[PDB]
């Protein structure tokens, strides 16, 4: 019955900048503590073993502290590739108990997306339904906007959006935005444009076709 | 090298059973503990249990009563973890991971499985459609390939067979309110290679049995 | 009154596993936890219980049997094993209701020139029964030829030391191991937890 405590829950921070975390246990577990990184589609990876060693092949500017019931795990100089979330993890003779986890996300420079769009092919057309995407590629930071305007009207519950996770050696995110019409609506308009604003956009951006080239 | 490699992803109705594996090499399996760690969509990670290869001597998380179960067969280096009857909260992704060695009271996962992705759903699994996304016709152009209407996840998108990779985004798959999924991956390419280079991306949906290469054109 | 666990697990000398100690413990209550809290030990099995249920039990002839083996023979310390500790030296039956505890002792046994004083037996006519204890040191006749009582060729002291020194490999380090025995029947009993 021991419960792990991570603080903070998430944090971003500069490449180059220290970061530290934290550990709780509910009661004195020693030095009976690790830390894994677990960057986003992966395993996790051990990276200290006993409160305070490196594990081998585990770049230096990883390490970890403390004793008892508080523990910290300190990147000295973050680094691009950083980016994941780290747990830590009590043991004893018996199992394991993992902490909830601390998120890492790197702040880098402003920076627009440049944007995309794409008509829906001819094939999916042919089967009844109609893919308008607009991609919005290699911007920071995150929060972006998008509206499809369709002959000027603003669109409204017919679009999805998806965005990656932050990129492991530009620390920018990418953006698509799919409008699904069936062919028919589709064939109702002519205009399809996807208008992005984002905070390194001074003025909106927007790109459009007419559907039929 | 120590090696950990779990069976592929799987999609089961509720009320089935599942056993999912984990076959260690490189070292000698009967003298570690196999851990298995599930990851709950979206959630941190949470230890099941571990099991002793040489005695299967089990230890298992006080949460996990007796839904799923952990095993081992020494003659075949593999470890499992199986459920007589799947709920829909065993929505997972599983992980095994070889923990201390049988002489160490330091526990630590030093090597881990790939994942092994476990979808409960009476929903029927079903390949996508793959789609182009044309460049127009600036310097650089996007193209990519829309990958429609399946169930369950994952798939997998590479480009000219895993060759490209430069620029490559492939997106978190949106569930659809049809219930399927869909997913595009695009890449960035020179505007003047349109013309003459081929861009072909190889999706792979292995629940369904699709593999589908598409060659992404310019629209004409 | 609690249970003497501590002079059990921290007695300064542990015996000879040919010379098995065993200490009955009765009239006395137990807090197992300070067992499985710790990351102290290498091995901490139990058998007919689960370790984190032990508190929540009463026991009948309870038994703590200690001593001193190689690392890489902790695991004879089981139910249905074989081996020169599990057939000559400690054998638990195959029915056995109790937990095993080890753990590296390097530390405390273990010499820089060397320490000798630990010891098992190498040689035997039969397997030993379960929980007995065979303290004999008549000569081993191992060949062809009578040893009439004499040391000599192919005639064996039967009890061999351990050679612990610091810098072994850890399966050749010294560990302590302690086997809890527990009688979970229909009739009184004087060990309880909290």
């Amino acid at each position: 019955d021991i419960v792990m405590t991570q603080s903070p829950s998430s944090l971003s921070a500069s490449v180059g900048d220290r970061v530290t975390i934290t550990c709780q246990a509910s009661q004195d577990i020693s030095n009976y503590l690790n830390w894994y990184q677990q960057k986003s589609g992966k395993a996790p990876k051990l990276l200290i073993y006993d409160a305070s060693n490196l594990e081998t092949g585990v770049p230096s500017r990883f390490s970890g502290s403390g004793s008892g019931t508080d523990f910290t795990f300190t990147i000295s100089s973050l680094q691009p590739e950083d980016i994941a979330t780290y747990y830590c993890q009590q043991y004893d003779s018996l199992g394991f108990t993992f902490g909830p986890g601390t998120k890492v996300e790197i702040r880098r420079t402003v920076a627009a997306p440049s944007v995309f769009i794409f008509p829906p092919s001819d094939e999916q057309l042919k089967s009844g339904t109609a893919s308008v995407v607009c991609l919005l590629n290699n911007f920071y930071p995150r929060e972006a906007k998008v509206q499809w305007k369709v002959d000027n009207a603003l669109q409204s519950g017919n679009s999805q959006e998806s965005v990656t996770e932050q990129d492991s050696k530009d620390s920018t995110y990418s953006l698509s935005s799919t409008l699904t019409l069936s062919k028919a609506d589709y064939e109702k308009h002519k205009v399809y444009a996807c208008e992005v604003t984002h905070q390194g956009l001074s003025s909106p951006v927007t790109k459009s076709f007419n559907r039929g080239e | 090298q120590v090696q950990l490699v779990q069976s592929g992803a799987e999609v089961k109705k509720p009320g089935e059973s599942l056993r999912i594996s984990c076959k260690g090499s490189g070292y000698s399996f009967t003298n570690y503990w196999i851990s298995w760690v599930r990851q709950m969509p979206g959630k941190g990670l949470e230890w099941m249990g571990r099991i002793d290869p040489s005695d299967s001597y089990i230890n298992y998380s006080p949460s996990f009563q007796g839904h799923a179960t952990i095993s081992a067969d020494k003659s075949i280096s593999t470890a499992y973890l199986q459920w007589g009857s799947l709920k829909a909260s065993d929505t997972a992704m599983y992980y095994c991971a070889r923990g201390r060695n049988y002489l160490d009271s330091r526990g630590r996962f030093d090597y881990w499985g790939q994942g092994t992705l476990v979808t409960v759903s009476s929903a029927s699994t079903k390949g996508p459609s793959v789609f182009p996304l044309a460049p127009s016709s600036g310097g650089t152009a996007a193209l990519g390939c829309l990958v429609k209407d399946y169930f369950p996840e994952p798939v997998t998108v590479s480009w000219n067979s895993g060759a490209l990779t430069s620029g490559v985004h492939t997106f978190p798959a949106v569930l659809q309110s049809s219930g399927l999924y869909s997913l595009s991956s695009v890449v960035t390419v020179p505007s003047s290679s349109l013309g003459t280079q081929t861009y072909i991306c190889n999706v792979n949906h292995k629940p369904s049995n699709t593999k589908v290469d598409k060659k992404v054109e310019p629209k004409s | 009154n609690l249970c003497p666990f501590g002079e059990v697990f921290n007695a300064t000398r542990f015996a000879s596993v040919y010379a098995w100690n065993r200490k009955r413990i009765s009239n006395c209550v137990a807090d197992y936890s300070v067992l499985y809290n710790s990351a102290s030990f290498s091995t901490f099995k139990c058998y007919g219980v689960s370790p984190t249920k032990l508190n929540d039990l009463c026991f009948t002839n309870v038994y703590a049997d200690s001593f001193v083996i190689r690392g890489d023979e902790v695991r004879q310390i089981a139910p249905g094993q074989t081996g020169k500790i599990a057939d000559y030296n400690y054998k638990l039956p195959d029915d056995f209701t109790g937990c095993v505890i080890a753990w590296n002792s390097n530390n405390l046994d273990s010499k820089v020139g060397g320490n000798y004083n630990y010891l098992y037996r190498l040689f035997r006519k039969s397997n030993l029964k379960p929980f007995e204890r065979d303290i004999s040191t008549e000569i081993y006749q191992a060949g062809s030829t009578p040893c009439n009582g004499v040391e000599g060729f192919n005639c064996y002291f039967p009890l061999q030391s351990y050679g612990f020194q610091p810098t072994n490999g850890v399966g050749y380090q010294p560990y302590r191991v302690v086997v809890l025995s527990f009688e979970l029947l229909h009739a009184p009993a004087t060990v309880c937890g909290p």
